[PDB]
């Protein structure tokens, strides 16, 4: 678990959704960053309250089920199979699935991932996550993430996230990154326009 | 010219590979599971990384390890002799 | 309290300053103007000196007003005073004389394990943030696992009451907790640079005879790595390249520094 | 003889300052049984320090009264600028110590090999 921050960066001007990622990723490459593979984050939804199940590719076997403010269960992939078996019993929702797919760039112990939350078949928006694997402590590693973001992100740099929340010596968790992703996804689904 | 150390290491590595099957770790650490690699089970439950705490999760050969050991021994000997001459 | 003692000592000097400054204003006026080689120069010099003297009286008076807000038997007191005096004098003398030593040569191990255990326990008593776990998996050579907050997990390898090898690891990383993972790497470049700097500190902190102050100073220097990822380069900004703040903390000066910047 | 008495005088003046430093450290560590030990240690240090004064004084008198016949050349006239049986004994001792050092190097090589082998085996046994 390494402190992470995810924010949405608007494409701006008349730059196409893809055109902006191409440019932002080249700007990241212009930090001496080297590509270290590909990352896929695919999330499905249920209208039950509301259930969310998300799975970052960075984690090979885990599937995360988050119940809004309620607890997140980090479970094996067989969890998706249990979900499908229950499916007739379970609620399904209507094409609310949201995915962000983009390149992973490593720059000296910081992994930066810029991706386009493509809703369904049509892209709309952009998610940036900067993670620090060495920084086990969180909520005060904010100075680091902020300085690195001002280096590359510049404008639209986020003024923290609430997943850090109350000041505590509590260690950062894979659950916290998933909660950041869920808030970001709720915003793309509803930003509209 | 026989280096008994490398023979002992070969024997211990083969015995470790043999014990891998009878390994106490891979034997359903919890209860009513699947009996396999409890460390990997805990890593999958605690959401481990792609390569970090996974990648190959022990996938080498006796020859590779033995060659690495021999190379290290030679390097050590070389450095020692060099400093002695110095 | 000590803060009250200092405020009183500062105030005593301020009363002395006010009296001296008032005497100076009148004493200089009595001497009057001096020739100064020029009409403009003489007038300017007298006005400048008088104004400086007048201002000093105002400054000294103001300090006294501000300092108001902040704040068989005699032989015993004599002994107390002589004890304090000898303490200060011998401290200064030992410092000044061991700073410059004229020793040039020596010519003109076995240690109890319980003694090493006692030394390690004494060192663990201080620095409440650090927690040192003693263990002897292989022989009398002790291996110490030192946890520093959620930041560091250092693996010190004692051969005796002597530091031989150190490999720091991350808190989330696994030291394998059992038969101890002496030989491994942290898989993160920052912690590898920290291992290099720890070996450098070991090579630096090397006292010849006494084997305890070396471990004391090593633990004190390690404790400085608790403000890691949170402190500036005192020459560079927070992330000089992308290594964090201070892979380096100066010996004799627990200040953060990037290895690429300097020191 | 005299060239060794001079080295003795050098080591005495190099050690007297260390003795004074140890005395300063002892007076510093004396904060208010153990008091008796500190007192007798300080007294022994003072006695050995006075003995060192006497020794350095006597070696000074010796080197000053010696003044062998071969000293007409003042200093700075001796530095070289650009522009018998004792040697045989030295060579014999050198050959002996060379042989002994070769043997000791062989012994150290064998010991290092033994230690490396034992360490490798006890590491791989796990």
């Amino acid at each position: 678990m390494g402190v992470t921050c995810v924010s949405q960066m608007p494409v701006a001007e008349g730059k196409s959704v893809q055109q902006t990622v191409e440019l932002l990723t080249r700007k990241l490459e212009m930090l001496g960053a080297e590509k270290q593979g590909t990352f896929c984050v695919d999330c499905e939804t249920y209208h039950t309250k509301l259930m969310y199940v998300m799975h970052n590719s960075e984690y090979p076997l885990s599937c995360f089920a988050l119940f809004e403010n309620g607890p997140c269960l980090i479970a094996d992939t067989n969890f998706d199979v249990l979900m499908v078996k229950l499916k007739g019993f379970f609620q399904s929702a209507k094409a609310s699935k949201i995915e962000t797919r983009g390149t992973r760039y490593q720059y000296c112990d910081f992994l930066v991932k810029v991706g386009t939350v493509t809703m369904g078949p049509s892209a709309r928006g952009i998610s940036v996550e900067v993670e620090y694997g060495p920084c086990v402590v969180a909520s005060d590693c904010w100075s680091l993430l902020l300085e690195f973001l001002q280096s590359f992100l510049g404008s639209h740099t986020p003024g923290a996230p609430a997943v850090f929340g109350n000041r505590h010596d509590a260690v950062y968790g894979p659950a916290d990154t998933m909660v950041q992703y869920m808030e970001l996804f709720n915003k793309i689904r509803k930003q509209q326009q | 010219d026989h280096l008994y150390v490398l023979e002992h290491n070969l024997h211990l590595l083969i015995r470790e590979f043999h014990k891998q099957t009878l390994s106490s770790i891979m034997m359903p650490h919890p209860a009513s599971a699947p009996f396999g690699h409890k460390r990997m089970r805990l890593s999958g439950p605690q959401a481990f990384d792609k390569n970090e705490i996974n990648s190959l999760q022990s996938s080498e050969g006796l020859l590779e390890k033995i060659i690495k050991q021999a190379k290290h021994i030679f390097l050590r000997s070389r450095a020692a002799a060099t400093i002695d001459s110095l | 309290v000590s803060v009250n003692l200092e405020a009183f000592s500062q105030a005593i000097s301020a009363i002395q300053a006010l009296r001296s400054s008032v005497s100076r204003v009148f004493d200089c006026l009595k001497d009057g103007m001096r020739n100064k080689e020029t009409l403009e120069g003489r007038e300017k010099a007298f006005i400048a000196h008088f104004q400086d003297n007048l201002h000093s009286v105002n400054r000294d008076l103001n300090e006294l007003e501000r300092l108001s807000n902040l704040v068989l038997y005699s032989q015993l007191l004599q002994a107390y005073k002589w004890s304090n005096k000898l303490q200060y004098h011998a401290g200064l003398a030992s410092g000044l004389l061991n700073q410059q030593s004229l020793k040039r040569s020596a010519n003109q191990l076995v240690l109890p394990p319980q003694y090493v255990d006692d030394v390690i326990s004494r060192i663990d008593r201080m620095f409440p943030e650090m927690s040192i776990h003693l263990s002897r998996p292989n022989g009398t050579s002790a291996m110490l696992l030192v946890t520093l907050g959620k930041v560091l997990k250092v693996i010190v390898v004692m051969r005796s009451l002597f530091i031989d090898r150190t490999i720091v690891k991350g808190y989330n990383e696994n030291v394998y907790t059992e038969d101890l993972d002496i030989w491994s790497k942290s898989n993160y470049q920052v912690f590898q640079k920290v291992t290099d700097h720890a070996t450098t500190a070991l090579l630096h902190y090397q006292l010849p005879q006494m084997p305890d102050v070396v471990v004391r100073s090593f633990m004190t220097w390690l404790r400085s790595y608790i403000k890691l990822f949170q402190a500036p380069c005192q020459r560079c900004g927070k992330f000089l390249q992308d290594g964090l703040p201070p892979t380096w903390r100066d010996f004799r000066t627990l200040e953060a520094f990037h290895d690429t910047c300097r020191q | 003889n005299t060239a060794s008495l001079c080295r003795i005088g050098q080591e005495t003046v190099q050690d007297i300052v260390y003795r004074t430093m140890e005395i300063f450290q002892l007076l510093r560590n004396m904060q208010l049984g153990t008091y008796q030990d500190r007192l007798t240690k300080l007294q022994d240090n003072l006695r050995q320090l006075s003995v060192l004064f006497r020794k350095l004084r006597l070696v000074y008198d010796k080197c000053n009264e010696n003044c062998g016949g071969m000293d007409p050349i003042p200093v700075e006239q001796l530095i070289p600028y650009v522009e018998s049986e004792e040697r045989r004994e030295i060579a014999e001792v050198n050959k002996k110590l060379k042989q002994k050092n070769q043997q000791l190097k062989q012994i150290m090589d064998q010991l290092r090999n033994l230690i490396w082998d034992i360490n490798a085996m006890l590491a791989m046994r796990n």
